[PDB]
RNA sequence: CGCACGGAGGCGAAGAACCACAGAUUUCCGAAUGAGAAUCUCUAACAAUUGCUUCGCGCAAUGAGGAACCCCGAGAACUGAAACAUCUCAGUAUCGGGAGGAACAGAAAACGCAACGUGAUGUCGUUAGUAACCGCGAGUGAACGCGAUACAGCCCAAAC
RNA sequence: AGCUUUACUGCAGGCUGUCGCUGAG
């Protein structure tokens, strides 16, 4: 497929947002990212 | 208002284009075209650009490879800062 | 066009407009359909102007039939611009009367006489 | 902090543009060692040009350049 | 002594007869050519526009409109209905013809405000009716008297909400006794049983 | 040929995508229609009191 | 130095944090309005429809939203009648158009306790499940008046 | 509920008269 500029933006941002919560802010809050996304395993807009 | 230039991409491959190449990367706004990248390099380095490539990356910001003139050194500018 | 039954020759338009312009300074004239309408009707009227060009025709349609039962004279004006200009108006004029005219009653009175004969 | 209110309004319109370029190059190289990683860093003034520039830029506006 | 005004009225009130009746025969061969909504520069009937409301003055238009004579344009049902409501034929709009010319025009111009309408006949097919707009954003209105009222903000799209004079007719509102009792103070308020 | 598992590999084809307006991705690609904000087909969004139970 | 209690560092007696009012900034798409487009792109823009008009987009208007309420239009069926067609569900659900902080109504071609009487309009209580409707079946169903709330009365067209 | 028909009742549609558009001898 052909990705436009912008879809490449959001596809972008969407793998940013698949990121793990840093350790200090498991810290920082005494004490889990409820929106991780598997390519395969989830389904992306679009 | 935005700013051309974002900031020096340095990765292990930009190094490379920069020792071997005389080029230097940088994190450019997505809504500048090489002739604008060309403009605020030689401006905020005094240097001459020879070519510039662009790549929109899966980071969501655009990705400059300009290269410099024999006259400039590529190394010698990235030391500055 | 439907409240015409007969054409006036330029040359007697031109006179009857100029005995207008004279009766405005001369003597007295009703300018408006409203007004020249009650001429007619007090009878005050003496000779009565009506322009060709006028839409809706309603407007004036009632002059003709309520000037002949009133002995009233009328005649016809093509332009309604040049009516109004001729009562002395900077706008038209649908119609116009000159109530009594002055140093045109010789004229006023052969036009009368020259339309009769118009048929 | 290191740059108030008062000294930017006391200061002359090519003194603020002057004063800007400068920030914003100071800005641009903080960013470029933090870009290469560099930690000779000082987390508190990267954040404090950004408020310089704001400020100076406000002021230009409230005082018609 | 009559006013000229009263001819036009008094040929009116028989618009087949006279005069008046060359006329039509005349005007509705243009006006059969003419489109949904055309801008006159003057009403065709004066008495009737100035009773209304109308001033020959900057920011007071009119429009005469033409829609189709006849019942409803229905649509037979496409599913189960009981034999009383099957009916196509017969139905007819709770909106008269009138209405429905108001409402045509004042899309025609969405800045300007319905102050009233006037029939102006009808041929075999369609009817007339010359509608008188005002601009409620014109000083020439704001500065009236007699018309300022129309520029309130609760007068926007008035037509629209049958504030109009048909409308308040067409609503059963004429009546302030006996037989208005599903009317006054609103057909809605009313449970629509009007 | 089963109109199940069999029918399903054919299903490469875009239709509703992320919507320039309402930002669902119900923005039919090929009608250039949104289905849930009613953009490309009407100014007003795209709203029914069936949305609902009748008395809320 | 947000939630957010880490690490590093910083800001605050030049009175910061924080709160109130006011102002600055305010990307792209979006009524979306130069044109096109799944939030991007292409070469000066009130697109479109109108009013005024210096007839030039010069000055203006409209568009879309909003919890429901409000006004004007379109308008079912399940159901009840122990079947069912009128009737009923119901002018309900749902649909089209539109206003405002409230809408709508409103100063009698009224009422008609018939009077030597009342006196704009909403609304509340009542009048009353009365009058009236109805395969005179099932069902449907007011008003005048009265007691209250709040009160407010005016402008044109024409004559001259 | 789908379907049928000289089942009951209706509704589109076609045909036809009449009125309007519609006038002169
Ligand atoms: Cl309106
Ligand atoms: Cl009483
Ligand atoms: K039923
Ligand atoms: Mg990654
Ligand atoms: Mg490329
Ligand atoms: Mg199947
Ligand atoms: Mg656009
Ligand atoms: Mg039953
Ligand atoms: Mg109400
Ligand atoms: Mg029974
Ligand atoms: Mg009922
Ligand atoms: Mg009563
Ligand atoms: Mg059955
Ligand atoms: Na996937
Ligand atoms: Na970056
Ligand atoms: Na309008
Ligand atoms: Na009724
Ligand atoms: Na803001
Ligand atoms: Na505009
Ligand atoms: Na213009
Ligand atoms: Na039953
Ligand atoms: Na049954
Ligand atoms: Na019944
Ligand atoms: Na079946």
């Amino acid at each position: 497929g052909k990705k436009s500029k912008a879809t490449k933006k959001r596809l972008a941002k969407l793998d940013n947002q698949n990121s793990r919560v840093p350790a200090w802010v498991m810290l920082k809050t005494d004490r889990r990212n409820h929106k991780r996304r598997h390519w395969r395993r989830n389904d992306t807009d679009e | 208002s935005w700013d051309v230039i974002k900031h020096p991409h340095v990765t292990e491959k930009a190094m490379n284009d920069m020792d071997f190449q005389n080029k230097l990367q940088f994190a450019v706004d997505d809504r500048a075209s090489k002739g604008e990248v060309a403009d605020a390099v030689e401006e905020q380095y005094d240097v001459t650009v020879e070519q510039v490539n662009t790549q929109n990356t899966m980071d969501g910001e655009k990705k400059a490879v300009v290269r410099l003139s024999e006259d400039d050194d590529a190394q010698e500018v990235a030391s500055r800062i | 066009p439907v409240y015409v039954d007969f054409d006036v020759p330029a040359d007697l338009e031109d006179d009857a407009l100029e005995a207008l312009e004279v009766a405005r300074d001369t003597g007295a004239v009703k300018k408006g359909t409203n007004e020249t309408t009650k001429s007619i009707e007090r009878g005050s009227a003496e000779l009565v102007f009506v322009a060709e060009d006028v839409q809706p025709e309603e407007i004036v349609m009632h002059i003709p039939e309520l000037a002949d039962e009133k002995g009233v004279p009328f005649i016809f004006v093509e332009q309604q611009d040049d009516l109004g200009h001729a009562a002395g108006l900077e706008v038209g004029s649908a119609a116009a009367a000159v109530t009594d005219a002055g140093e045109a009653d010789a004229d006023v009175e052969d036009i009368a006489d020259k339309v009769e004969e118009l048929r | 902090t290191v740059l108030h209110v008062q000294e930017i309004r006391d200061m002359t319109p090519a003194e603020r543009e002057a004063e800007l370029d400068d920030l914003k190059t100071e800005l641009l190289n903080a960013r470029a060692v933090q870009a290469a990683g560099g930690a000779p860093e000082n987390p508190g003034r990267i954040k404090e040009l950004r408020k310089a520039i704001a400020r100076i830029k406000t002021i230009q506006g409230e005082e018609g350049d | 002594a009559r006013s000229a005004y009263s001819y036009i009225r008094d040929a009116w009130e028989n618009p087949g007869d006279g005069q008046l009746a060359e006329l039509q025969w005349q005007r509705q061969q243009e006006w059969r050519n003419e489109g949904a909504v055309e801008r006159i520069e003057r009403p065709t009937r004066l008495d009737k526009a100035r009773s209304q409301g109308y001033k020959a003055k900057q920011g007071v238009i009119v429009a005469r409109v033409s829609v189709r004579k006849g019942s409803a344009r229905k649509r037979r049902h496409k599913a189960g209905r009981r034999s009383k409501r099957q009916g196509v034929t017969r139905i007819t709009r709770r909106k008269d013809i009138q209405r429905v010319a108001e409402e045509r025009a004042s899309r025609t111009f969405p800045n300007l405000r319905v102050l009233n309408s006037y029939s102006v006949g009808q041929d075999g097919r369609q009817k007339w009716h010359e509608v008188i707009l005002i601009d409620p954003n014109h000083p020439a209105i704001q500065n009236d008297d007699d018309l300022s009222w129309i520029c309130a903000d609760d007068q926007a799209d008035r037509v629209f909400r049958g504030l109009t004079g048909a409308g308040r007719r067409n609503r059963g509102l004429s009546g302030k006794g006996k037989g208005s009792e599903k009317t006054r103070p609103s057909l809605r308020s009313n449970g629509g049983k009007g | 040929t089963g109109a199940g598992t069999p029918s399903q590999g054919k299903k490469n084809t875009t239709t509703h995508t992320k919507c320039r307006r309402c930002g669902e991705k119900s923005y039919h690609t090929k009608k250039k229609v949104c289905s849930s904000c009613g953009f490309g087909k009407s100014a007003k969004r795209r709203d029914y009191e069936w949305q609902s139970k009748a008395g809320e």
